[PDB]
């Protein structure tokens, strides 16, 4: 009746199959956050990104298209 | 060389890391270091450094000849030393730039 | 790192990352230089705090230096 | 390696920048492949205090910043393995 | 639908004009030609966009690999 | 039972705790024997009492107050008597020999006391080197084992509290003899700190009833169809075990030298050549080290003493619990304004056969030496207050078998012997502060 | 080596997590990964005001998690 | 009595569980060529279970001690049980004193 | 000096092997319940 | 190591910590692990500006760790021996 434990490392990978837009926050840029569809990982999870917007607080959306992002900086990872 | 894989032994670790000198970033050190060029740091306190590069480690760990080291900061005013010999930590360098001798 | 050894039961004084003091005896080091001081006093700029024994991590040491030393045939024809 | 430099080369005057601004300047003992330096009969300044001198000290191999080194020593010689 | 890992997305790049992000408000522009397994990259003719803002030149570029936030175009 | 190796075990941690004991010439060390007769009889007939500081698997040290007993059947006062003062009874059974009378009657006791039990399977070599049995019988023996006892505990209370089997970490494997007491879990760790990151207790589960490892797709079958897997304790734990033993027995100084140094167990080379039996002592040493899975089951299966002191009020304890002596009990309050309640179970004898030690088990107070207090007999009641005797304290001591530690005081929940007041106790006695409240009862 | 984080107490239940930068989110506990990586789902966010937002499910990186926190008796 | 059994709850509890390491010594098998002898020496008279000793002088081992203190074979002449009797008479008391 | 001998298995192995007449086959000790040093010390002494 | 052995010795007591944003922490420590990582119990959290607030059950992450005020009594704690390969310092009879 209990449910099973889902590794961050498949998590990632269901979120790159099923191509479901995240909101990547950042290790201490507070304001600063990224958007777009995930398209890559690694075992240290350097995420590279597709469509990447940069959206801060109010909203100044800037395109950056395809970008990767070192995973030194990712605080969290978005489900849409 | 066809040995990224990153799963190596000591040998092949050390192929590997000669040719990440060989053909790697960390190429530029090798032809400042026999071209004898100038080479600027940027620290990562604000630190302005040129001079004579000698010898780097992977860590970018470099020993310095010569150098030049000036900061800016009452009002902003810029201001200099030179210093004989360095061993600066590659853990704080955050750029190399450098000034072709010729 | 066999001087390290050397300063087992010493009375250090060590300057940590936030600016800190703390002395007091040396009872253990580790491998990642986390260290075990007995009857710990405080230095936040001078004021004096009581800590009693304290474990200190790795990356918070900043530097170290010794103040005291450790507390201390048969016949013929 | 390089770290091996450091170690090779020993009981010489070196000025030293730690992490955090302070000055210390002395004459090495041992430093460590893994950079644990020590100091005896040092001169310790730190960042905007009155200097201050103490007979030893120690410093973690992530604190140093860069090395003030003297004029005194073969160093074509002293690097090579 | 084919995903391309980190290394594999960098070295089907090497040689394109590319802008990468500091940790630190400073955005760099120029060319890669080479890289090692640690992702810290090597620049040719590269320009410094401070604050968004063409100010100087400074030639060949090697950054160390924990400064940079991300690397585009 | 007897002979089943119960004196080895306490043996197995006097040797690292005390380094200057060194094992005698021609028998075992039995330690906690302390009577010329027990040495002629190579027996034990007395229950010596034994406190020392163990270790945790983890790192931690404990304090156990173990109290060594008798395996002959007409010995079972030094049985029952202890463990009416103790919080659990860690149960020693000959892989071998199996269940006997007497561990039969030990289970049943036990039980019917709410006592909580670790299973030790002892003797472990003997499949090995003795029986010679291959790996999947003898796991078949140690289940068979198990189920006895499990057996015997549900023919007193089929309640699930009570169920020893090593997936709850309530059984350890040992060879006291060759000095290795192991159980799933500590042997698990020994495969993880050497191997990398996967959590001990998960792997730990999965090491007991027919779970078989399939050795190509790295998973934990069911059934293993045909003869696609082969037991996950037999594969992990006794085949293992087996080799380990093989290799030192059957004199392969090459072979067992690389194998130990992959393990970083580095031998001097006169070592190579000893005789089998310190050499597998030495090699047992080595490779397990301080035997931390007992101290583990027995720290985590056995409560205590504060937490233990409601059920030993409400079992041993007669008199009301609302009263303030009551009270004291349940809390065992360490502070000198509380009430001083302790319980004499046995007497031991001095060196001299002059006078007696009172073993005693500080309910709640504090005690000092010189301290004045009155003793309760057997049938100390308000009918009966003639059973009160007046005494003083002449010395307090902690236990250690062949010698003690004198302390000027001692607190609640700690087992001391008490020098000076033997006289008016025959038996059983409740030991009672003079200057307390009134209406004062007897365990 | 590395080394399994004890946290199978802590799996399905109601939890607050404190990263760093004064931030904070709800949820309940999913997976977590050696370097302490944690996966929250219907999770919910504070911010320095007080209002709640709804956020999700959350895949929190190991290295920014301070702490971890369950409120229940 | 248990609703389910610990072995499918251990199972069923992350069905996909993986563990990369191998046994102990696995090259190996648990019977070596000469474990067998080995194993017979272990438990063999004393003189033949130790593999180190002492070179005892040629008079000081008796080679017929166990023939004696060991019970008498049945169906001897009466010469032979005292024989047996009258030896081990003379180890009791060298013993004994 | 001829003082400590160090012997392999398949020589002690051997050596047992021929000497096999000359040493007993009992590895038990239970054999000897009522007939061992101290039961015959006992006898002595109460003179059965 | 010693040092985390005297930590994982500590574990049942009342132990105060103070973390990387400076506010300290007093309650009973549970768990502990090799990196340090922490459980704890009725907590008595003291902020870096002073603000007294309370926490039931944490499990405070290793590497955001300052120092531990340890119980003054674990001082007679003893610092055992450790060979090359053992990775926890236990007594030890064999070879070394
Ligand atoms: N082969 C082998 N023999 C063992 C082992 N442990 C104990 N023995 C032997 O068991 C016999 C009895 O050992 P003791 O420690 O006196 O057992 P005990 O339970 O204390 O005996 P009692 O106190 O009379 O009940 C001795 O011959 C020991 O050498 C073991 O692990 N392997
Ligand atoms: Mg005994």
């Amino acid at each position: 009746v209990q449910k099973v434990m889902i590794p961050p490392i498949n998590f990632i990978f269901k979120l790159l199959q099923q191509h479901t837009p995240v909101s990547i926050w950042l290790f201490e840029q507070t304001d600063i956050r990224l958007q777009g569809q995930i398209r890559g990982f690694d075992e240290f999870m350097n995420i590279v990104l597709d469509d990447a917007v940069q959206v801060d607080a109010k909203n100044n959306k800037r395109e950056l298209g395809r970008i990767l992002l070192k995973g030194d900086n990712i605080t969290l990872i978005q489900a849409i | 060389v066809d040995k990224p894989r990153s799963e190596l032994s000591e040998i092949e670790l050390a192929r590997l890391e000669e040719y990440e000198f060989s053909a790697g970033p960390l190429s530029v050190l090798q032809q400042a270091v026999k071209n004898h060029d100038q080479v600027l740091i940027n620290c990562r306190n604000n630190k302005k450094l040129l001079a004579r590069v000698k010898a780097f480690d992977r860590h970018s760990n470099m020993v310095l000849e010569n150098v030049k080291e000036m900061w800016t900061e009452g009002k902003a005013i810029n201001k200099d030393r030179f210093i004989s010999k360095m061993f600066l930590r590659g853990d704080g360098v955050v750029l190399v730039v450098r000034i072709p001798s010729a | 790192t066999t001087k390290m050894v050397s300063l087992l039961n010493h009375s250090l004084n060590v300057t940590t990352k936030d600016g800190r003091t703390f002395v007091g005896q040396l009872l253990a080091f580790d491998g990642f230089m986390n260290l075990v001081l007995s009857d710990c006093q405080e230095y936040r700029h001078e004021e004096k705090r009581m800590l009693g024994l304290v474990i200190l991590r790795g990356e918070f040491i900043v530097s170290l230096s010794v103040q005291g030393p450790p507390p201390m045939l048969l016949s013929g024809p | 390696k390089l770290v091996r430099f450091l170690m090779k080369l020993t009981n010489e005057t070196v000025s030293i920048e730690l992490k955090n601004g302070t000055i210390v300047h002395g004459t090495i003992t041992s430093v460590d492949m893994q950079m644990n330096t020590h100091l005896k009969a040092v001169k310790m300044t730190v960042k905007g205090r009155e200097p201050v001198p103490v007979e030893t000290l120690s410093i973690r191999g992530n604190n140093i910043r860069y090395y003030i080194l003297p004029d005194s020593l073969p160093l074509d010689t002293l690097l090579i393995d | 639908f084919v995903p391309v890992n980190p290394k594999p997305f960098l070295q089907g790049l090497i040689g394109k004009p590319v802008l990468v992000r500091l940790k630190w408000g400073q955005e760099y522009k120029g060319t890669l030609q080479s890289v090692d397994s640690y992702m810290n990259l090597q620049l040719l003719n590269a320009e410094e966009l401070v604050d968004g803002v063409k100010t100087g030149d400074l030639g060949e570029i090697l950054i160390r690999c924990n400064n940079v936030l991300w690397v585009g175009e | 039972h007897l002979h089943h190796g119960k004196s080895a075990l306490l043996d197995l941690l006097v040797y690292y705790t005390h380094p200057d004991t060194k094992p005698p010439k021609r028998r075992s060390l039995r330690y906690t024997d302390t009577h010329y007769l027990e040495r002629e009889r190579v027996m034990s007939i007395k229950s010596t009492p034994l406190t020392l500081a163990v270790s945790d698997m983890k790192g931690k040290t404990f304090a156990f107050q173990c109290i060594d007993t008798p395996g002959h059947v007409d010995f079972v006062d030094e049985v029952a008597a202890p463990m009416a003062i103790s919080d659990g009874v860690v149960l020693v059974v000959d892989v071998i020999e199996g269940v006997m009378i007497n561990t039969t009657r030990i289970i049943k006791h036990a039980i019917l006391h709410d006592m909580p039990i670790v299973l030790v399977l002892n003797k472990v070599d003997r499949l090995i080197l003795e029986l010679r049995l291959p790996p999947n019988d003898a796991y078949h023996k140690l289940r068979h084992v198990i189920d006895e006892v499990n057996d015997n505990i549900c023919q007193i209370s089929k309640d699930l509290k009570y169920r020893v089997s090593p997936e709850l970490g309530n059984v350890c494997f040992a060879s006291c003899d060759l000095g290795y007491c192991f159980t799933l879990s500590s042997f698990a760790k020994l495969y993880i700190d050497r191997h990398g990151g996967i959590d001990v207790d998960l792997f730990s589960k999965r090491l007991w009833g027919d779970i078989y490892f399939d050795s190509k797709t790295r998973k934990f079958a069911k059934q293993s169809l045909d003869g696609s897997g082969v037991r996950s304790f037999v594969h992990f734990i006794l085949e293992p075990l087996y080799k380990l033993h093989t290799l030192t027995i059957s004199d392969e100084a090459e072979k067992l030298k690389k194998h130990l140094s992959s393990f970083q167990i580095y031998l001097k080379p006169k070592d190579y050549l000893l005789d089998p039996k310190p050499l597998l002592q030495l090699i047992c040493a080595s490779f397990f080290g301080f035997p931390v899975g007992f101290v583990n089951a027995v720290t985590r299966h056995i409560p205590s003493p504060r937490e233990n002191a409601a059920r030993k009020a409400s079992q041993s304890y007669i008199g009301p619990i609302n009263s303030s002596i009551g009270k004291a009990i349940l809390e065992m309050s360490r502070e000198e304004s509380a009430p001083l309640v302790m319980h004499v179970t046995k007497l031991y004898n001095t060196v001299d056969a002059n006078n007696f030690y009172a073993f005693a088990r500080v309910y709640s107070g504090q005690v000092k030496k010189g301290q004045k207090v009155k003793v309760l007999g057997e049938n100390y009641s308000l009918e009966d207050e003639e059973d009160m005797v007046v005494a003083h304290i002449a010395e307090i001591c902690v236990p250690c078998a062949r010698y003690r530690l004198h302390v000027d005081g001692a607190v609640a929940g700690m087992l001391v012997l008490l020098g000076g007041v033997d006289n008016s106790i025959s038996k059983t006695a409740t030991i009672v502060s003079d200057n307390l409240k009134d209406d004062p009862y007897i365990f | 080596k590395a080394g399994a984080p004890d946290l199978k107490k802590y799996l399905d239940r109601q939890v607050f997590v404190q990263l760093n930068g004064s931030r904070k989110v709800y949820g309940v506990l999913r997976g977590y990964d050696i370097f302490l990586n944690i996966v929250l789902e219907d999770s919910i966010e504070e911010k320095v005001d007080g209002e709640k937002v709804k956020i999700g499910s959350v895949a929190i990186r190991g290295n920014s998690v301070i702490m971890i926190e369950t409120l229940d008796k | 009595e248990l609703d389910t059994s610990p072995e499918d709850s251990a199972i069923e509890e992350d069905p996909n569980f993986e563990i990369p390491f191998d046994p102990f010594f696995h090259s190996e098998d648990i019977e070596f060529e000469h474990t067998a002898s080995a194993l017979i020496l272990l438990w063999a008279p004393h003189p033949f279970n130790k593999r180190s000793g002492a070179t005892k002088r040629a008079q000081d081992v008796p080679l017929i001690k166990h023939w004696y203190l060991e019970h008498c074979p049945p169906n001897q002449p009466v010469k032979v049980r005292v024989s047996y009797q009258k030896l081990l008479k003379s180890h009791v008391m060298n013993k004994l004193h | 000096t001829y003082r400590r001998w160090k012997l392999n298995l398949p020589q002690m192995a051997n050596l047992h092997r021929l000497g096999y007449q000359l040493l007993s086959d009992l590895r038990d000790d239970n054999y000897f319940y009522l007939f061992n040093d101290n039961s015959f010390f006992t006898a002595k002494a109460l003179n059965v | 190591s010693l040092c985390i052995k005297l930590l994982h010795e500590t574990q049942g007591h009342i132990v105060t910590m103070e973390l990387e944003n400076g506010s300290t922490y007093r309650g009973k420590l549970i768990e502990a692990e090799d990196n340090m990582n922490c459980q704890m119990r009725d907590i008595s959290v003291t902020a870096r500006d002073g603000r007294v607030s309370h926490l039931d059950q944490v499990y405070i992450r290793g590497s955001h760790i300052r120092f531990l005020i340890v119980p003054d009594m674990l001082r007679n704690a003893p610092m055992f021996k450790v060979g090359p390969g053992r990775s926890v310092p236990l007594p030890t009879r064999g070879r070394r």
